[PDB]
């Protein structure tokens, strides 16, 4: 059978995967200790898609934790489910990050690339055959981008037949905290577009905005932010592990999703988000959720695609639905904004219906989109890159590591190519 | 539907006790630490005199 | 793991060190004996102290610091003080002769026969350490013993250990108050020697520390106790990231990478926002917004520089206590919309945020406030060149009429080393406007 | 003399900071003489229940070293592996190669490999 | 099915809408909590014309509350039926209007028009197919006039196929309280007559006199006055929601009421108003109600059309009546004053009878009138406009906002065109 291997990378992915994983076990009903309390047959049936069997009915997460900083890992190990994570799966190094990309890309990675290759291939042999792998990391995160670029480069050659799913977060456009982030972003995206097949683009600013919009709690935890994005990544995975007439394979999606090879940047979309008085008030129906599904405010990934147009759209529906309501809902939105799609392709909508509801609500839905709204993203970093590279500031560290001006040239040159291509196809 | 509403209602009913309770000890911890400081203030003023 | 070594050169640098571990022992609850109550925190030298102390199987928290001095006076009553039993005898490196404020005397006459013993200490400290991220150097530019003796050792620890961080801290000389007129001499004697080796130097000035005391702390007659308790909290705040955790945690290396833009210039400015009396925080309220406006108010900085006469490059805010990113990211967003704040166009971002949920605690018998939200402001601007500009005109007069030279040349020195530093300083200013000019 | 009495607590604070009466090595508030050196004021007063921190959150590293002990895992192992089939049937076993590896059902008219 | 969505605008409409909504809530027997208590099937069946269904048998008011002052929203929220009103539908601004027409029409409106359109189009998408919309506001009410003129203009191009119903109160002719009122009204009415199709005329002085006439209770509350106008507004809406052989559509009515485009200003009329002893001193019969409905004192809109003549008249009768009496009542009034009608159109009377009596009284009615009584209304403001524009009093505010005296020119010119139009047709 076909499964998925997870990689928990960067210090953000350390929060990401941790909240990502605990949602899964609680969804399936495994206790924090690990002794699964058998309550749903189907989740008992299709649990080997992600977990293996240990002695006494504990289910081992088939994931790898990689970092450099023990304190974060100690916090992860002391988390609600660190006991269900394996010490065998905890890989790290003795050095401190400094979150220099080159250090984790050329110097620090050099002595850990072998070991991380060791643990994955054993676990790759521990399991039988994959769909592929998914990776939690960040594009602007110092160590996560540094470690990931090597692995995705290294994972590609020996297994060029599987799915290289990646999950990276875009730092806040207004401020990236660290000044070196645009260097890290520009350096990373070069090999990312080269090596990857699918990327999820996530920004924290919209997470704060949606907190103001429907969460309305003023002060949530970043884990509460993780609670939302994990729910999105939960939904995309509900297809594979759960039955119901919806074609689950990501390749079944990806071939329907990507028209041309260089398109890897995709945006999430999620369903009912509810505020204080509306929980007892929302007349939960197919029409209202679909409207809320396709809301510019319900967008959380990068920015409003109102500026551009829609290339490919695909929404997965979780709960007790029927094939008809999604049909006329598609027709309703088909005629609602017919012009806002691209004339190149009609009927670029792909709908999947997961019959089994989640635990806590029945009608939920996840949306994956590839629109023309990424231009605003990388043009911004273009002025950042050009301006910061206008006078090569902060560059002395990288030269000592063994870097020169040259790699920056083709990287932006490669970066400029995708910029023109995005406008070229749509505009 | 009713069970969903029942689940929907009870969640809203909660989180109000959490907000209200935090406020009192905030006042309590304020007042308790207030009284300490006057006791502290008279202490140094007491200390000054025999000096 | 996450540990460092503190070095305290100069009898000026020793009281300021003395306050630190007194404070440090407080949040850790350390008894002066070096032992905890009947409860269990002992081991192989491993708990919250392990990053600072060494409470080994001997069960006594051994500070990971060496105190070096040249006059035996001050180092002796502290050896008869309160925590002297905690202090290692020959880590309290004493001296029998002074430098006579002469940078060269403390660099040539006696520093040779002393550094080797200290070099024995550094290797004996280095071997026991495991992570050893770097060092904590407390000194003074105008040091009677801080200036000269440190310059040799920092050179010597650089040549053998050039792969780890060295954090320099010194009282910057008072711009208009001069307790010594040889103080200008040894100052750029230190800088020109330290410019090509020092990693990150942080400077403060005592005059504005006094100015704060009777501005908002409302103390017209403070003491060193207040002065050191102030700066003791400063290093405590920057070390809380090592001591506690937070929403995000940042290490000294990231500060190194993100604060200094370019080589040579590595001289940022610190600040701690909730400087207020107990009675003022009493009936008032603290939140991120006002402490953010206050921390960027020009009069709250301890260095006599007008930010309106300079331009900002880097800013590191380290919010210690119960805070949330939401108001913080919004409050800083308002700051970016502010027009008086003039960052250079080169850096779109210059803000280094560090969150630590632990509220800073008060000191017993102290004078600070009771704070839940505190932030430390590490920043660098171009309003600093005036200080060296204030320096150079002081020298070009005195050097031309070559006062006091007979003292230095009498003990074996010449003017070339005095000649080299002025253009090194002149190079230092000229670098500032070139990076100042966009 | 009990901290939890006067203030709330995180309920995981060490009994050190829950019991401040055990700090016996501090200054004994000696009557100040005419010869009162300023330097001795440093740490001259024992803290009270109110000086105790409300919350405590150490950087525990027990699991790290007990995992970071020795060396870190590396594959010098014999790269043993079994190639599996493209079928889930515990009886059929066919790969990219050897595609004629399955149970032959029972034909009644035409014998095995008639053509 | 055909439905109607309401707009609550201006600080008077803030009082008006709540009372009118509270009238609707009680007339159909819904508790203040919202759990409808099924007692009348006809009101049970026909609540979807104005209310949608939320879970728990609670009928959502499909209206929008818009203002700038939170305290007014707080007051109506804290009202007996504010819990039936929606924080979803509570749109408000971070600005003080100053009761300046231009501010709410150009400056404050700019950042408020965006969100209110989103809500109403969401409300438009929430329901299926409208009859149109109705708006409560005041022509002399600055926040109502400033927004209302903006919104009516925008909804014209959005849905030019529906009813643009407007409910505005004319300020007191003797005193307008606010002194810039004729400036505000002249500005608003220019856009009002351009964008509207139906308007009701209301004046409080006439309402004040009615209390001196029939209420006779000396000291009422303004809310009591809201009950009076809401009863009229409810009465004209009973025909839609209730069965019985009478044609209810406003399009049924408007084309019967509108001979030419410029007729949008109409006066209401109501049925038995009863005093202290007359409740038990009246034998309720159609003829006496036919008398009182056509009484010079019973009118409440602007003033006495005795000075002029009648163009079109329409009366809706609510209760257990028959077409025969209203027919002979129609003949009686036809010959009672045949000359006072206009010779242009004979038989300009249009009658409807609602078989469903109100809850509290059995035989009632409502009247809507189009006569020659508005001339004095806009003559009055004309001298006011000319007198104040004689030396441009209180103008520096409007000049600073970005307005010019030129806009005032075609403004009064348009009314002067309307002055002749009403004058020429009848005189
Ligand atoms: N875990 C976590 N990460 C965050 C949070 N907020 C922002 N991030 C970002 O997530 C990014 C990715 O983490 P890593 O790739 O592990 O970061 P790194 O390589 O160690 O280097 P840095 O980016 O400097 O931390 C970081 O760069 C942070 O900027 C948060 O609340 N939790
Ligand atoms: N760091 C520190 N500086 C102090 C203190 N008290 C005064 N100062 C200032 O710091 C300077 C001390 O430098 P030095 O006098 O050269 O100190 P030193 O080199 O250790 O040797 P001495 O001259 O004997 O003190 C003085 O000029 C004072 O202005 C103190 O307690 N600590
Ligand atoms: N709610 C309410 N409004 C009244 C009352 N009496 C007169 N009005 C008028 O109704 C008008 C309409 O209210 P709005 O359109 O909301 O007024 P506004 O735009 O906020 O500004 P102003 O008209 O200057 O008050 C106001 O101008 C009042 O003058 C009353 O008793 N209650």
């Amino acid at each position: 059978m076909r499964e998925i291997v997870h990689l928990q990378a960067g210090q953000c992915g350390n929060q990401i995967g941790a909240k990502f994983w605990e949602v899964i076990s609680d969804e399936h009903g495994i206790d924090p200790t690990g002794t699964y309390h058998g309550d749903s047959d189907l989740q008992l049936e299709r649990i080997n898609v992600y977990y293996n069997e240990a002695t006494g009915g504990k289910y081992v997460p088939r994931a790898v934790l990689v970092d450099l900083e023990p304190g974060t890992m100690d916090s992860v190990r002391s988390g609600p489910f660190g006991q269900i994570f394996r010490p065998d799966n905890f890989v790290f190094g003795q050095s401190g990050a400094g979150n220099n990309w080159a250090k984790g890309h050329y110097t620090e990675g050099a002595e850990l690339v072998d070991s991380v290759l060791d643990v994955v291939r054993k676990e790759a042999e521990s399991c039988d055959c994959l769909q592929g792998f998914q990776l939690t990391h960040s594009l602007g995160g110092g160590t996560g981008s540094g470690m990931g670029t090597l692995l995705i480069s290294k994972i590609r050659e020996e297994y060029p037949d599987r799915i290289m799913n990646t999950f990276s977060v875009v730092p806040s456009p207004k401020v990236s905290d660290t000044v070196v982030e645009p260097y890290n972003a520009t350096l990373s995206v070069h090999q990312l577009v080269e090596n990857t097949d699918e990327t999820y683009c996530i920004d924290n600013e919209a997470l704060y905005d949606i907190c103001f919009r429907t969460l309305k709690l003023t002060t949530p935890t970043y884990g509460d932010l993780n609670h939302l994005v994990s729910a999105t990544m939960s939904g995309v995975t509900t297809c594979l592990r759960f039955p119901g007439q919806l074609n689950a394979d990501l390749r079944k999606l990806a071939v329907n999703m990507v028209p041309f090879p260089r398109l890897h940047f995709f945006m999430p979309g999620f369903a009912p988000l509810t505020s204080r008085g509306s929980q007892q008030y929302r007349a939960l129906t197919v029409p209202e959720l679909t409207q809320q599904m396709f809301d510019a405010k319900n967008m959380m990934a990068a920015c409003d695609p109102r500026h551009g147009r829609y290339l490919t759209v695909a929404a997965v529906f979780r709960g007790r639905m029927s094939m008809k309501e999604v049909d006329e809902q598609m027709l309703n939105v088909q005629n609602k904004n017919s012009s806002y799609f691209v004339e190149w392709i009609p009927n670029n909508v792909k709908t999947a219906v997961c019959d089994i509801p989640p635990r806590g609500l029945k009608m939920s839905a996840t949306f994956i989109g590839n629109s023309t709204a990424i231009q605003e993203l990388f043009k911004r970093i273009s002025e950042q890159f050009t301006a910061m590279f206008r006078r090569k500031a902060f560059l002395h560290w990288y030269t000592g590591e063994g870097m020169d001006e040259m790699e920056f040239t083709e990287a932006e040159s490669n970066m400029n190519d995708l910029v023109s291509e995005y406008q070229q196809y749509q505009d | 539907n009713m069970k969903l509403v029942g689940r929907a209602l009870q969640d809203l009913q909660d989180e109000a006790d959490k907000k209200k309770q935090k406020r009192e000890e905030m006042g309590r911890e304020q007042k308790i630490y207030n009284d300490y400081l006057m006791q502290r203030r008279e202490e140094e003023k007491a200390q000054e005199k025999e000096l | 793991m996450r540990e460092c070594i503190s070095i305290h050169v100069g009898q000026a640098g020793v009281q300021i060190g003395n306050a630190c571990w007194e404070l440090y022992c407080l949040e850790h609850g350390i008894q002066p004996d070096g032992q905890m109550p009947s409860d269990k925190t002992i081991g192989g030298g491993d708990d919250s102290f392990n990053t600072f102390f060494s409470e080994t199987g001997a069960g006594k928290h051994v500070p990971r610091a060496v105190f070096v001095d040249l006059e035996p006076t001050v180092v002796d009553e502290v050896r008869t003080g309160t925590y002297r039993q905690l202090f290692h005898p020959e880590q309290l490196i004493t001296g029998k002769e002074d430098a006579a404020n002469n940078y060269a005397r403390g660099h040539y006459t006696i520093g040779k026969e002393i550094v080797d013993l200290v070099l024995d200490r550094i290797r004996k400290l280095a071997d026991l350490c495991t992570g050893l991220q770097g060092f904590l150097i407390f000194h003074s530019f105008g040091g009677g013993t801080g200036s000269g003796f440190a310059s040799l050792l920092m050179e010597r620890l650089s040549v053998d250990y050039g792969k780890k961080s060295k954090l320099e801290f010194a009282i910057y000389p008072a711009p208009q108050v001069s307790t010594a007129v040889v103080e200008p001499y040894n100052s750029i004697l230190t800088t020109h020697t330290t410019l090509e080796h020092s990693d990150c130097a942080f400077m403060v000035d005592n005059e504005a520390i006094y100015d704060i005391c009777r501005r908002n702390l409302d103390i017209e007659r403070p003491t060193y106790t207040n002065l050191n308790r102030l700066i003791g909290q400063i290093v405590s705040s920057i070390t809380a990231s090592l001591r506690f955790d937070g929403a995000l945690n940042v290490d000294l290396t990231e500060f190194q990478t993100n604060l200094v833009p370019y080589p040579r210039i590595h001289f940022p400015l610190a600040t701690y926002a909730p400087v207020i009396s107990a009675e003022k925080a009493y009936h008032e309220q603290l939140s991120v917004a006002e402490i953010t406006n206050a921390c960027f108010e020009p009069a709250n900085q301890m260095v006599k520089c007008d930010p309106r006469h300079g331009k900002y490059m880097a800013c590191c805010m380290l919010y210690r206590g119960d805070v949330v990113p939401k108001d913080v990211n919004a409050a800083i967003a308002t700051i970016k919309t502010k027009r008086t704040i003039q960052f250079v166009d080169w850096c779109p971002t210059g803000f280094k945020v560090g969150i630590n949920y632990q509220p800073p605690t008060v000191v017993p018998g102290g004078d600070l406030a009771k704070v839940q939200r505190a932030v430390c402001m590490l920043s660098n601007t171009t309003a600093i060149a005036e200080a060296w500009a204030r320096l150079d005109h002081k020298f070009d007069l005195m050097y031309a009429k070559r006062a006091f030279v007979h003292w230095y040349v009498g003990e074996g020195m010449e003017e070339g080393e005095f000649s080299e530093a002025r253009e090194d300083l002149a190079a230092l200013e000229k670098d500032y406007e070139e990076v100042g000019v966009d | 003399e009990k901290t939890s009495d006067y203030y709330r607590i995180s309920e995981k604070l060490p009994v050190r900071f829950n019991n401040p009466g055990w700090f016996h090595g501090y200054g004994t508030k000696e009557a100040v003489s005419m010869y009162r050196t300023s330097n001795q004021t440093y740490g001259s007063r024992a803290p009270t229940v109110h000086e105790m921190p409300k919350v405590f959150y150490p950087s525990s590293n027990k699991f790290s070293r007990q995992h970071a002990a020795f060396g870190m895992f590396q594959s010098h192992n014999i790269n043993v592996t079994l190639e599996k089939s493209l079928v889930t049937g515990p009886d059929n076993h066919i790969t990219h190669y050897d595609r004629l590896n399955f149970h032959p059902s029972y034909n009644v008219n035409r014998p095995s490999i008639c053509d």
